[PDB]
């Protein structure tokens, strides 16, 4: 986001939707669930020119 | 009564004197190389702590 | 292009590393430069809604000087920090990729040829 | 037609003047194609047989500015045996611009296409030269 | 130097707080005590050039602008407040406002030491003479002037903005001594070639060089007198100070690189002097003549000679110097006969003596009588241009002929000959014009008494 | 009375006046205490 | 004063001017260092944030 | 037609104040704003600044350039030296490429 | 207007950009964007005259068809990559069609044929919140995704707005339609310097409301609709001429004004990534605004325009509409050039 | 002897939406 209100007070009014394996109604994991599990994990604080 | 009417006299005084010493400010910055020049190394005389102000 | 930096807060305006920092003098002329702009400031409003230009509005001008020099005195502390940081890690980045930049040997005008070009 | 446009800088200045005048050719009517849709979409014209003569006017325009600006360039380059110099672009430039003042019936524009498109094709030149970038890459 | 800059600061508080009786005396008292306190920096004791600060130095080319500019300040408010006496007291101080500003930013701009700060303070200056020109001016024309004169330098001036960005990148200071110090020789590309180009055109187009210089008659034509004292007198200079300090590093393409421009200058001065020959307005003849010795300047400049260089310096203060004058006379006479013909107003020389004695003398330094230092420019710059090639000697020759013959034409036309008797309103003459014109002549008999101190970086 | 009229600022507003010089008069004070404690942290974090 | 203090000015001048322009060039050159392989603080484009995932059993196994 | 002021006319200033100046209309000021740029222009400046100027020691070296050249012209004339080298620069102090 | 309406509408035009800067989801940034349209359109057809409801329709067929093709790309990188954010492989088709639908809800060229219509047939209020507010939403999502744009058709999208708006503002009369001009030209300057740095983008925004704002007021003080207009300023209110012309130098980049400081930097990072004939092409553009500035101060305050009977009048009432904001602005728009180190990052 | 200023033609110049 360009402004970082999210992060600054903790809420989560989107960031817990972003994606696949972020949270489900009752538990039914998406399609592809641990593959972009792996994906994200692998990215996480690297940045993204070394994530490509 | 006079110091009201002439006030304006002294503004361009002030600006002088204020230059100045802003200038003498200018000299205390850029002092890296007091007595450091390779041309005017010489050792300091016994009632001087500095070669120039 | 400094904001993904690791231990960037989010939305801080001056974290408590920027509290290392040596604080303006509050008389520099970054900040006296402000405050004259305030007094201008001032002397337009007067102009603009037609009183005296500066024997009108007395508060109104010394209300804009004080206003103008505490926005000044704390975006450059703020901007101090920032270049502050900004001078670390590219030092950071220096000490760490040592061999991406080597110290070249600069060599003296008694091998190094320079062309001469005449001016006649 | 990326791979066409590569072609052209193949080959060194004066050689293939036939293939450098039919590319440059090629690029004047795809330009004069853009520019006359631009045209009729922008101020329609009042029928549909008079918009496709302004299309083909000005197609045939700028496909003659630049089979003349191409050829022209070519055949100074061969004639002066020295095909990395501005100068050649420069005359194929006036070229280009005379065409466009023959097309305009004005030599005013002649003389203005001459000394702009001449300025244009030799700073074109000393790009492709001593490598100019139009479109870089961020790198800072 | 930041003791030059600071009264001259609070010149303007002063200005906007003195009486409407007492603000004329106020400032021009007070600026003629700013154009002492300038003259300190002629104590050069030493070879090594006044670094006063991280941002502020003194040269000894950059000195005798500085001087000038201080000189001529009060000479502007002198010459100004004539014109200005049916005018609101508002708008005479923002007029006086106007010059003071041109004043600092251009005492700023000579003792700057880096060619960004350079840029910044030469569009700086070139604000408030629009200002001036298009505010002050008299006619209709004056707008097309102020556009001509705006856009001409703009559009000298952004490759020049662009070319110093390129060496900043290139290099990394831009401050002049580390470019003088490590100057690298170029390899005389195309892209170097360009890069020369855009970082001369901005110069050449203030100086003006011929074929732009179409913005300069104009512009002293619609100009007040301040206006044309602050253009012929400074602004001129101010282009041939950027080209002397930007030359040091466009070794070694200059050489080839200075051809077209020498041809335009030496060609120019013919030209236009021809049309002092040949001009209706003396206004435009003094611009006209303007665009002449501008034009050696430039010879000079692009020769880069130390004889060219001193010769260069010298003339360009002589120029300045005198310049003025021929522009504080013409405006004189239009203030008398409320018309700017060079044709009209002929027997001068009864009704007004000691003027007609400022004129022949202004001219005589015009078309450069020994020992002057007009003549030591010329005659330097002819003596560098003649080591250059041989034959500039014609082309310089004739220069110097019909330079003679324009200004005694006008000495003939406007002073000799029977009186325009019809022109009832000839006032005597004003103590405050007669004063102007003394202070402008007595620096020109000082510098002739020691012109050493105008001689400059070379020698 | 001069006008026919009342002018709006023909009295000064009070409170307006009150509330310039207070928060102006806060804010010196304010910026004078935070220079301060910025020059005690800089000489107790850097042992000066 | 003399021309010793000119002197002494002019170089302390000319050595800030100097590690100027060095520091200049270095920033440009870790500038472009970071631009072409990001691996420092500058220039660390986003990421999708980790917590976000959920580590709790699900309905199906095969995940 | 649209209302507009007739063309002033520019009167004889020295018809009301014969001891005119040009420097303003009222006799009062006329005299001492002339008092102003004669006192700080011509005294001042013209006569403290020229002798102020006219006293500058050692102008850009010239003084001490001809006595250290006399001295110089002294040591090298009664020793057999040269008046001028042809290398400014010692040869041993510059080391050529091979090729 | 009641102020229940003025409430919920000002609300929802400042909830609309403030949703898009915060929000992280390519949905939410969207329907931020909605909300700034649909917030805006009453406030156009507030007046209820013909022209107002012209430009209400063309502002709504426009920012539509933007934001179809903006949720066009986010349904296609939620298709490729499983996710809401363009994150480092989204394909460069649906790159395109996000930057050409943000262009088209920017209003610069080729799709700024709306921008002066739009601007023209509204009051001047609506005017200044169009050419500041909604800008800032579209610049948002913009500066999130700066390394993964083409920069080949951000500098030529770039390059065509400052042609195509310094010939509109040389031609055009209309305060308006000038301002609408200006605005395309400056958004041409923040377009091409943002694959480079977003900070000197962001400052050039900055800079740009700074100046327009105020500007905008002096035109509020008067509803002075044209050139005649604002050039009879002198007898309406002769102390503001000044700040006009001072205002007008610093839109054109004259040094040294501090409007020469966003162009300055720009150019100066162009240099830094070797596009110098982009920035010699957008220098001289920007010469050509500064031009058609510079005769409006020639129209407005150097000369002085014939004036009218009632202009008498005019100076016989008094006002007190430039409120307290007008001068603070002027004064950061005029002279703040020395500061500028403190105005980079 | 006056100043020169805009007259209703030069002031009639600018209006007209298209100069
Ligand atoms: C009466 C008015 C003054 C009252 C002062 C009262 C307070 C006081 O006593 O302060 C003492 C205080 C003590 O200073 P210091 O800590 O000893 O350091 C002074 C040194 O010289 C160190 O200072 P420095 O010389 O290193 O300067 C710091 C630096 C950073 O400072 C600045 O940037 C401020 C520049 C202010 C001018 O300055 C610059 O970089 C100079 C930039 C110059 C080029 C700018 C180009 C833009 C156009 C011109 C400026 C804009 C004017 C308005 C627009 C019109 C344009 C024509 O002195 C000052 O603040 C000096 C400036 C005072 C005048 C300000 C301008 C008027
Ligand atoms: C670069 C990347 C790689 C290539 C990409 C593809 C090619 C791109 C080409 C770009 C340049 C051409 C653009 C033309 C635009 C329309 C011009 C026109 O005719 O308007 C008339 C039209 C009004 O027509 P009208 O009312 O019937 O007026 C009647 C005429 O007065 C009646 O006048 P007339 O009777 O005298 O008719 C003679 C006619 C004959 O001329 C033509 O028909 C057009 C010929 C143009 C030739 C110029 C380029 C030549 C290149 C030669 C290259 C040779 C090889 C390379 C080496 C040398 C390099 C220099 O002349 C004209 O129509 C001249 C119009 C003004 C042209 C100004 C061009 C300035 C730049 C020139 C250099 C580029 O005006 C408009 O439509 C104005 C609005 C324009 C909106 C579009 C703005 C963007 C334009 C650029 C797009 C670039 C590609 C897309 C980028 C992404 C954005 C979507
Ligand atoms: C000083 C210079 C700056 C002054 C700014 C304020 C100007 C103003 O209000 O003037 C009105 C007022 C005079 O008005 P008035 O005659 O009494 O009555 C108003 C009339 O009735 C009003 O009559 P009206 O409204 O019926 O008609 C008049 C109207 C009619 O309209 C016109 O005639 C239109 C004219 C259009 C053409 C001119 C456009 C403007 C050109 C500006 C400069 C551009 C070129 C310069 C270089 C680039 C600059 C970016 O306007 C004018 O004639 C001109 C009005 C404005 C003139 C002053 C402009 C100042 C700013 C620009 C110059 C200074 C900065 C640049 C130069 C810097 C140095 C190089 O002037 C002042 O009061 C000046 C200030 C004097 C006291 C200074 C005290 C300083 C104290 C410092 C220590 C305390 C604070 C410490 C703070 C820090 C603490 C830590
Ligand atoms: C007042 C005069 C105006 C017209 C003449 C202007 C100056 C003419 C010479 C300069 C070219 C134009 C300005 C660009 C300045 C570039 C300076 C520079 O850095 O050069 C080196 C650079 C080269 O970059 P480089 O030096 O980094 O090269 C790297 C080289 N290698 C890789 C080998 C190490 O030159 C350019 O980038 C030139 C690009 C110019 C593109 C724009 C040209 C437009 C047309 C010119 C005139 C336009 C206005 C007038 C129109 C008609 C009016 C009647
Ligand atoms: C009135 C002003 C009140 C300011 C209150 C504090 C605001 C704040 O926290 O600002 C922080 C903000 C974002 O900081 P950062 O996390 O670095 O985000 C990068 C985005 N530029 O920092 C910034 O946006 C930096 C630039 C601030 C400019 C402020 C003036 C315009
Ligand atoms: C060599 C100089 C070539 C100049 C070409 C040019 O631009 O000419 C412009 C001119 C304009 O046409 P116009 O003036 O109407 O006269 C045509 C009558 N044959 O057009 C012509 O003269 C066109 C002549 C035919 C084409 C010649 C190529
Ligand atoms: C990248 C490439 C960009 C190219 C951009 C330019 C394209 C070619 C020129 C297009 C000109 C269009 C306008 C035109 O025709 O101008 C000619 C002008 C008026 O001539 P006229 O007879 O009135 O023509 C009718 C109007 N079209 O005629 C004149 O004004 C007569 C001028 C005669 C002298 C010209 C000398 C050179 C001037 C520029 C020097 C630059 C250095
Ligand atoms: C970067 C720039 C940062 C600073 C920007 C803001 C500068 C100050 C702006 C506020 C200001 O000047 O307020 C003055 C005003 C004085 O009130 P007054 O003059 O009486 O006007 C009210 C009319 N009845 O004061 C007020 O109306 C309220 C005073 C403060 C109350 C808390
Ligand atoms: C520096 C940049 C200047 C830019 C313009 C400045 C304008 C404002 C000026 C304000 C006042 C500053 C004056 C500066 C020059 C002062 C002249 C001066 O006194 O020079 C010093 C000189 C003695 O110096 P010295 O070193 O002995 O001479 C060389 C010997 N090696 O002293 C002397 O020789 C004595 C001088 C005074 C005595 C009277 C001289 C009368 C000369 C009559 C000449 C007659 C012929 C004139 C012909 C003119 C033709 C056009």
């Amino acid at each position: 986001p360009f402004l970082d209100i999210q992060k600054k007070l903790g809420i989560s009014l989107d960031r817990h939707f972003m994606f696949l394996s972020a949270e489900q109604p009752y538990k039914n994991a998406a399609r592809c669930h641990a593959f972009e599990k792996e994906w994200i994990e692998c990215a996480h604080g690297i940045g993204g020119t070394r994530a490509k | 009564q006079l110091l009201r009417e002439h006030w304006v006299h002294i503004l361009v005084p002030a600006g002088f004197v204020f230059g100045c010493y802003l200038d003498r400010k200018d000299d205390e910055k850029l002092t890296a190389f007091r007595n450091k020049s390779m041309l005017f190394q010489r050792e300091l005389r016994p009632n001087e702590e500095v070669t120039w102000k | 292009m400094m904001n993904g930096r690791p231990g960037h807060e989010p939305l801080k305006f001056l974290p408590d590393e920027a509290r290392s920092l040596p604080p303006p003098k509050l008389n520099d002329p970054r900040l006296v430069y402000m405050g004259l702009l305030g007094y201008c400031t001032g002397l337009m409003d007067n102009m603009l809604r037609m009183r005296p230009v500066m024997r009108a509005g007395l508060h109104r001008q010394l209300l804009f000087v004080t206003s103008f020099v505490f926005a000044g005195y704390f975006y450059l502390k703020r901007q101090n920090y920032l270049y502050a940081v900004k001078d670390h890690d590219m030092f950071g980045y220096i000490k760490l990729h040592p061999e991406d930049f080597p110290e070249k040997e600069k060599k003296t005008y008694a091998e190094i040829l320079e062309p001469f070009h005449p001016v006649r | 037609v990326k791979r066409f446009f590569e072609s052209y800088h193949e080959v060194p200045d004066g050689t293939q003047c036939h293939r450098k005048t039919y590319i440059t050719t090629a690029l004047g009517g795809i330009c004069g194609i853009i520019g006359s849709a631009y045209s009729v979409s922008l101020n329609p014209a009042d029928s549909t047989l008079e918009a496709v003569a302004r299309v083909g006017r000005y197609t045939f325009t700028a496909a003659a500015i630049g089979a003349m600006f191409g050829l022209t360039t070519c055949v100074s380059a061969q004639v002066r045996e020295k095909p990395d110099d501005p100068l050649n672009y420069f005359i194929g430039g006036c070229a280009g611009g005379l065409t466009l003042g023959a097309r305009t019936h004005s030599y005013g524009t002649a003389a203005m296409g001459c000394v702009y498109m001449g300025t244009a094709a030799a700073l074109f030149k000393i790009g492709k030269l001593e490598g100019w970038e139009l479109f870089p890459t961020p790198k800072v | 130097m930041l003791k030059i800059i600071l009264p001259s600061l609070m010149l303007l508080p002063l200005t906007w707080l003195s009486s409407p009786k007492k603000t004329w005396t106020n400032v021009t008292s007070y600026s003629f005590l700013i154009s002492l306190t300038s003259l300190t920096l002629l104590w050069q004791t030493d070879e090594n050039y006044k670094n006063f600060s991280n941002m502020f130095s003194s040269d000894p080319l950059s000195t005798p602008l500085i001087i000038l500019t201080a000189w001529l300040l009060p000479l502007m408010l002198m010459a100004s407040q004539n014109h200005l006496k049916k005018d609101n007291n508002v708008l005479q101080k923002l007029y006086i406002s106007m010059l003071i500003s041109l004043q600092i930013l251009l005492i700023m701009t000579f003792s700057a030491t880096e060619l960004i700060m350079f840029y910044i303070l030469f569009e700086a200056t070139l604000i408030p003479t629009l200002i001036i020109i298009t505010r002050w001016g008299n006619q209709t024309e004056r707008l097309n002037a102020g556009i001509y004169f705006l856009f001409y330098t703009l559009i000298g001036s952004i490759p020049l903005l662009i070319a110093l960005i390129l060496i900043q990148n290139h290099v990394g200071t831009l401050n002049l001594m580390i470019l003088s110090f490590t100057t690298h020789t170029l390899d005389a590309s195309w892209s170097n070639n360009l890069l020369w180009l855009a970082c001369m055109m901005a110069f050449l187009i203030k100086m003006p060089l011929y074929g732009v210089h179409l913005w300069l008659p104009k512009a002293h034509v619609e100009a007040p007198i301040a206006g044309s004292m602050i253009l012929a007198a400074i602004l001129l200079k101010l282009g041939s100070y950027g080209m002397i300090r930007i030359s040091i590093i466009l070794d070694p393409l200059t050489k080839y690189m200075a051809y077209p421009f020498i041809l335009l200058s030496l060609w120019g001065m013919i030209m236009t002097s021809s049309i002092c020959l040949r001009q209706t307005d003396l206004k435009s003849l003094i611009a006209y003549s303007s665009v002449s010795h501008m034009a050696l300047v430039i010879a000079s400049i692009m020769i880069q000679t130390p004889w060219s260089f001193m010769g260069a310096t010298m003339l360009m203060i002589a120029h300045g110097l005198t310049s003025s004058l021929l522009f504080c006379l013409a405006n004189s006479n239009y203030e008398r006969i409320h018309s700017r013909t060079m044709i009209m107003a002929r027997g001068l020389q009864m009704v007004f003596p000691l003027m007609a004695t400022w004129w022949l003398m202004a001219s005589l330094a015009n078309l450069a009588l020994p020992p002057s230092i007009n003549l030591m420019g010329e005659l330097f710059i002819t003596m560098s241009l003649f080591s250059w090639s041989n034959f500039t000697i014609i082309l310089m020759g004739i220069n110097i002929i019909i330079t003679g013959m324009y200004s005694m034409y006008m000495i003939i036309t406007t002073q000799r000959g029977k009186l325009t008797n019809h022109m009832i309103n000839l006032q005597p003459s004003h103590t405050r014009e007669l004063t102007l014109m003394a202070l402008h002549m007595i620096p020109l008999i000082l510098l002739t008494t020691s012109p050493k101190l105008i001689t400059g970086l070379t020698m | 009375k001069f006008y026919v009229r009342e002018p709006v600022n023909a009295k000064p507003n009070w409170l307006a006046v009150g509330l310039s010089v207070g928060a102006s008069v806060f804010m010196w004070i304010y910026l004078i205490q935070t220079h301060n404690e910025d020059v005690l942290e800089y000489k107790r974090r850097n042992g000066l | 004063d003399g021309p010793e203090k000119n002197y002494e000015k002019t170089l302390a001048i000319l050595q800030i001017e100097s590690e100027k322009a060095e520091l200049r060039l270095k920033e440009q050159e870790v500038r472009r260092l970071m631009r072409a392989r990001g691996d420092g603080p500058w220039y660390q484009f986003p990421t999708p944030e980790k917590e976000f995932i959920d580590h709790s059993p699900k309905a199906t196994p095969d995940n | 037609q649209w209302q507009e002021d007739p063309e002033p006319e520019d009167e004889n200033v020295y018809a009301k104040n014969p001891d005119f100046h040009g420097y303003d209309s009222d006799p009062v000021v006329d005299v001492w704003n002339m008092r102003a740029v004669f006192f700080f222009g011509f005294s001042i400046v013209l006569v403290f600044g020229t002798t102020f100027v006219a006293y500058v020691p050692d102008y850009r070296m010239q003084e001490w350039a001809r006595r250290e050249a006399e001295r110089l012209v002294k040591y090298r004339e009664v020793n057999g030296l040269p008046i001028m080298e042809s290398n400014y620069f010692d040869p041993s102090k510059i080391q050529l490429p091979e090729d | 207007m009641n102020p229940i309406t003025l409430a919920i509408i000002y609300f929802t035009i400042f909830l609309g950009p403030v949703i898009t800067m915060s929000s992280t989801n390519l949905m939410l940034m969207w329907v931020g964007l909605e909300f700034s349209l649909l917030a805006i359109i009453p406030m156009l057809i507030n007046k209820k005259n013909p022209r107002s409801t012209e430009a209400a329709t063309k502002y709504f067929v426009t920012q539509a068809t933007a934001s179809m093709i903006i949720l066009l790309a986010i349904v296609l990188n939620y298709k490729q990559l499983g996710t809401w954010m363009f994150q480092q492989q989204t394909n460069g088709l649906i790159l395109n069609m996000t930057l050409m639908a943000l262009s088209m809800k920017l209003g610069l060229a080729p799709f700024h044929f709306w921008l002066p219509e739009v601007t023209q047939g509204i009051p001047l209020h609506m005017g200044l919140i169009l050419l500041t507010w909604q800008k800032i939403a579209p610049l948002s999502i913009l500066i999130q995704i700066y390394p993964l744009l083409n920069s080949t058709i951000i500098l030529m999208l770039a390059i065509t707005s400052i042609f195509m708006g310094a010939w509109g503002g040389l031609n055009q009369t209309q305060m308006r339609k000038i301002m609408a001009y200006s605005s395309i030209a400056h958004m041409g300057w923040m377009l091409a310097i943002l694959p480079y740095n977003p900070s000197l983008t962001l400052l050039n925004l900055m800079i740009y409301i700074i100046l327009t704002a105020p500007m905008f007021m002096a035109l509020m003080l008067n509803n002075s609709m044209t050139i005649n207009s604002i050039s009879l300023l002198w007898n309406k209110t002769p102390a503001m001429l000044t700040m006009i012309s001072l205002m007008l130098l610093s839109l054109g980049g004259l040094p040294p004004l501090t409007g020469f400081l966003p162009k300055w930097i720009i150019i100066t990072e162009l240099m830094k990534n070797n596009c110098l004939i982009m920035a010699t092409l957008m220098a001289m553009m920007a010469l050509l605004n500064l031009f058609f500035y510079t005769r409006l101060i020639y129209s407005t305050s150097l000369t002085m325009f014939p004036t009218n009977n009632n202009s008498k009048m005019m100076t016989h009432q008094t006002k007190t509409k430039p409120n307290l904001m007008f001068s603070t602005l002027a004064i950061m728009s005029t002279m703040t050039l020395p500061l500028a180190p403190q105005l980079i990052t | 002897a006056r100043q020169w200023q805009p007259d209703i033609e030069w002031a009639e110049q600018f209006s007209g939406a298209v100069m």
